[PDB]
RNA sequence: AAACUUUCAACAACGGAUCUCUUGGUUCUCGCAUCGAUGAAGAACGCAGCGAAAUGCGAUACGUAAUGUGAAUUGCAGAAUUCCGUGAAUCAUCGAAUCUUUGAACGCACAUUGCGCCCCUUGGUAUUCCAGGGGGCAUGCCUGUUUGAGCGUCAUUU
RNA sequence: CGUGGAGGUCAGUGACGAAGCCUAGACCGUAAGGUCGGGUCGAACGGCCUCUAGUGCAGAUCUUGGUGGUAGUAGCAAAUAUUCAAAUGAGAACUUUGAAGACUGAAGUGGGGAAAGGUUCCACGUCAACAGCAGUUGGACGUGGGUUAGUCGAUCCUAAGAGAUGGGGAAGCUCCGUUUCAAAGGCCUGAUGCAGGCCACCAUCGAAAGGGAAUCCGGUUAAGAUUCCGGAACCUGG
RNA sequence: AUAUUGGCGAGAGACCGAUAGCGAACAAGUACAGUGAUGGAAAGAUGAAAAGAACUUUGAAAAGAGAGUGAAAAAGUACGUGAAAUUGUUGAAAGGGAAGGGCAUUUGAUCAGACA
């Protein structure tokens, strides 16, 4: 049977998560993810997937670091403390 | 847990998921001034580690959690 | 959710020719 | 299609056209930033022309 | 309530030190109190205690390495300036403002000069 | 927008599954999965002659 | 599998706490909005997928 | 003649149209030039007296220092000297700090919370073994330092 | 004729009730439609002169949502089978206890595991929704407890295979290749340098069923044990 | 001088007004489906203020019937208004194998009036 007595032997996982991503997209006879390309040095990202670049692309998580370099430029990355004025 | 102070001289504790049982072993002693027999670690279904830890026959382990304050 | 699908397709038989 | 008694046209719109067409909406604007930025050289440079 | 950074800053290091341990004694205690009761929002204060005395002692520790460094050109690169990547790449004012002895003869002699056409 | 009503991948079903020709969304257990797409009686679809 | 690597025991850590009710006093703070735990998981109607 | 069926009205139902709203979207215009090996964008796991999320943060964990304002936060409890003051506030501002495991990701690996080497230091009667604390060990290329290689090759003893 | 919006005017209407909705109540027009009375409701709307357009629905096996007739209809008929009493409860064919009659019949309806699930395990409270009848019961709902190793596995080795370094291609993403056309480094004696001497596999990843250092009995929990407690042993390093 | 559907900070519109406008006015690239690349929604509105219905009574209980708050419960956390399909009760009427419509009148009900 192809229908039911066939799914009933799917036990063996293809993709397991991945340590870049962390999605379960990584192929385990590969050793490649098929979301993130991990271990290329790049992040896979083509032109035909618009959704997929903004699903991942920057803004969408907590930017530890890049959201202070606005209020950093803005007085001029000053050094130093301010004087008790 | 509470059983294992009264009878079998077992303190239980909750302790940082990057320690061993020889670190373990070292707290015990500096803090709370007793020899330790034996140190035996789990990780609970939670994400936090346990430790069973059996004080040597001088040390009474009800004396210890009297002291400590919450026996 | 329901998912559909094609409802059964052939066992239909001929006809004519 | 040929139909009536028209000129032949010619209009070369078979690319993708609509994907570079430019509206000066900003002919304003632009005006008010060349006159501008003629006020702030002419202080700059001031009293040569 | 809980102590104050301009109360440590008059503080030594071996004082400070015997400090931390004392709030860190202190929080234990609270932690097996805790555990008997519904709430103990004491615990706040001495969990931000510890973290003054802690941003006071590694101040006084930066300052020190800042002078003992005070003057020489190579110094470590945690005590530098956290600009940009590329402000940091880029030249530097003398660096940029160099001429060849060629133009700066050109300058003096012909400079930009200041004219008016009034009259 | 240019891009309104056009963010989707669907594809006509075609005749015979007792249902209009519209094109229609792919997938499963969403809700949205199997309506009508890109047209301009479609719910959620393009405007007729966006203007421009 | 009851012999399990430590990075999917990890996960099962973190939806055993995510798996309770919406705390009762969030319901009382000024302009609430929030009904229910609409991320509610359960063993027998979806799976983690990890 | 009732029940039953159909049309209309009143009231009550099912449903959420219509009307009035609006901290959102869309387009136009003006100004600016600022990510990363001084470890980014993104990911994993954690942190509150009482939180699952959105938001914030990182064992200093809804945050520390500093500067301004000057009496709160609030859902309950709490906080009381913190009310004519180096001082409340999920306050504004931000120049000093911390920043878990990762990631271009860098000791070697990684379906492993897997396996090493060096430096300083403490304990186990210990340079060698064992444990703790801190500090390190990727690759291509540039300028120099040191140590070398080749009858490629010069002079010079003998 | 009617609809959204825009410029002018009616010093237009309105919380003493605007817009919307319902009304075999009324009037005007051939019509598209306009106007008034009553009831409901609660905050903004219209006349006239012009401007503008995402501007009028009975259909498209039209799109989204809601609802009927069919209809208390078809149906809930496989796997031999249930019955008597008390207890509990508002309530018992279905829960608990006891007696009876049956079945799986040791390649079981028993006792454990591998992949996979992830708390379903056990306790207390409890029945709105789920168990296509019922429910006081439950793998359900609320709240907690629980998984203890020098000896069991992983770890270590290598198999089919995958893949760094040295190199050669390719505009490039990268392809070949795995000891190859490479100056490929580590062990010892004595004295951190020196005299020497030996040694060319060539990194690494690849099995919880293959190779492999070593633990057995008795007792104990609501839920764990070759892991805890008592006793008796063994292996590796120093 | 020229370009700008990305980032940052500002000003506007003869634009849309919750099936519209971005997919997302809300815990939206969220829940959810697929081994995977990918696919991908629904969902705003009590009131000025919770004053979110104390207490009495029937029921085992959910609830009901009173009492009360409010300008109004014809606003009761199933909450502004609340249409149509479809539905219950009440009232009027007709009914020999459909129902509906057009011209004319009898009967029942209902409406306006010249008026001085």
């Amino acid at each position: 049977g192809k229908g039911t007595p066939s799914f009933g032997k799917r036990h063996n996982k293809s993709h397991t998560l991945c340590n870049r991503c962390g999605r379960r997209s990584f192929h385990v006879q590969k050793k490649t993810c098929s979301s993130c390309g991990y271990p290329a040095a790049k992040t896979r990202s083509y032109n035909w997937g618009a959704k997929a670049k903004r699903r991942h692309t920057t803004g969408t998580g907590r930017m530890r670091y890049l959201k202070h370099v606005s209020r950093r430029f803005k007085n001029g990355f000053q050094t130093g403390s301010a004087s008790k004025a | 847990a509470m059983k294992k102070v009264e009878d079998g001289n077992i303190l239980v504790f909750q302790v940082s998921m990057k320690a061993n049982k020889y670190q373990i072993k070292k707290a015990v002693k500096e803090l709370y001034e007793v020899d330790v027999l034996k140190v035996n670690t789990l990780v609970r279904p939670n994400g936090t580690k346990k430790a069973y830890v059996r004080l040597t026959a001088d040390y009474d382990a009800l004396d210890i959690a009297n002291r400590i304050g919450y026996i | 959710h329901h998912p559909r699908y094609v409802v059964l397709a052939s066992h239909l038989g001929r006809m004519m020719m | 299609a040929i139909s009536k008694n028209l000129p032949i046209l010619k209009n070369h719109f078979r690319k993708h056209w609509q994907e570079r067409v430019k509206v000066h909406f900003d002919q304003a604007g632009k005006k008010v930033s060349r006159r501008n930025a003629r006020a702030t050289r002419a202080a700059k440079i001031a009293p040569r022309p | 309530a809980g102590v104050k950074a301009y109360e440590l800053r008059t503080k030594s290091k071996e004082q400070l030190a015997s400090q931390l341990v004392d709030l860190k004694k202190e929080l234990a205690e609270l932690k097996v109190q805790k555990l008997s009761r519904p709430s103990l929002p004491k615990i706040k204060t001495v969990r931000k205690s510890i973290a003054c005395v802690l941003t006071v002692i590694n101040e006084q520790q930066r300052e020190a390495v800042r002078q003992l460094y005070k003057g020489k050109k190579y110094q470590p690169k945690d005590l530098r300036a956290k600009k940009t990547r590329a402000l940091r790449r880029a030249l530097t004012k003398f660096e940029a403002s160099q001429v060849t002895e060629k133009q700066r003869k050109k300058q003096i002699a012909f400079p930009q000069r200041k004219y008016a056409i009034k009259a | 927008s240019e891009k309104a009503g056009h963010q989707t991948s669907a594809e006509s079903w075609g005749t015979g599954r007792a249902v209009a020709r519209i094109p229609r969304v792919g997938g499963g257990g969403t809700g949205r999965s199997g309506q009508g797409a890109f047209g301009n009686m479609c719910r959620g679809g393009r405007m007729f002659a966006p203007t421009k | 599998a009851a012999q399990k690597s430590f990075r999917i025991k990890q996960k099962m850590a973190k939806a055993k706490k995510q798996n309770r009710p919406l705390p009762q006093w969030i319901r009382l703070r000024t302009n609430n909005t929030i009904r229910y735990n609409a991320k509610r998981r359960n063993w027998r109607r979806t799976k983690m997928n990890i």
